[PDB]
């Protein structure tokens, strides 16, 4: 198992993959039960996190800010 | 934005209702930030609402050239994380999915919550973390990669 894999894994999240390093990445992942639950997990993590972009500011902010204001 | 800037100049020049204008438009993001770095509504409108007010005390000082949304990030960024650590208590010696998420959003430390929460939740660049963080785009690249592997041991299992 190649240590340099999880590097990859990152760049690939990144948006950062080389074409080149791409190819190399799908390989392994094909091929290997840990790299891919490796791999799956960190995707499902993201997402996760990625599903609570959803908070707004309470009632009345904007003017509780401005009586705040000297 | 070329509407900010133009409130922006209003609000040196002495109107203040300008600025309404500049929390409306980001008063939302502002306090997601806070939240997701707290996770306590409490805490999370008082120090959003301190941002905005420490960003019209120091309006002058922002140079109007550079990204203000930048500016006030980073205003916001400093408070929430002298604020986390302020709670650790050895400081001054020297089923609901969201909610859930947002736990595990804090057993995660403050230099790997904020990339996560600026690059994930808020949806920002490297390179604007970066200017808000006051470090390289290398480093805010390595910090993101620890903190996926940080999140990933939290939120596996949910
Ligand atoms: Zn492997």
């Amino acid at each position: 198992c190649p240590e340099q894999i999880v590097q990859l894994m990152h760049m690939h999240l990144d948006g950062d993959i080389l074409p080149k390093d791409e190819h190399v990445l799908n390989e392994h992942l094909e091929t290997c039960e840990k790299c891919r639950k490796h791999f799956y997990e960190m995707e499902k993590s993201i997402a996760l996190v990625r599903s609570t972009s959803h908070v707004e500011a309470p009632a009345d902010f904007t003017a509780n800010v401005m009586a705040k204001l000297p | 934005e070329m509407m900010i800037k133009k409130r922006i100049k209003q609000v040196k020049k002495g109107d203040q209702d300008a600025f309404a204008d500049i929390v409306d438009i980001y008063k939302d993001k502002i306090y997601q930030l806070c939240y997701r770095m707290l996770g306590n509504v409490h805490e999370a409108e008082d120090i959003a609402q301190e941002a905005f007010i420490r960003a019209y005390v120091n309006i002058d000082s922002f140079d109007i050239n550079r990204k203000f949304s930048t500016w006030l990030y980073r205003i916001a960024t400093n408070l929430t994380i002298d604020r986390i650590r302020k709670k650790k208590p050895d400081y001054y010696l020297d089923l609901e999915l969201s909610n859930t998420i947002q736990q595990k959003i804090l057993k995660l430390p403050d230099k790997y919550r904020t990339v996560i929460v600026l690059k994930y939740i808020d949806e920002l660049s490297l390179i604007e973390i970066g200017e808000i963080l006051n470090i390289p785009v290398g480093t805010v690249k390595t910090r993101i990669h620890r903190g996926r592997e940080a999140l990933r041991k939290q939120l596996r299992d949910l």
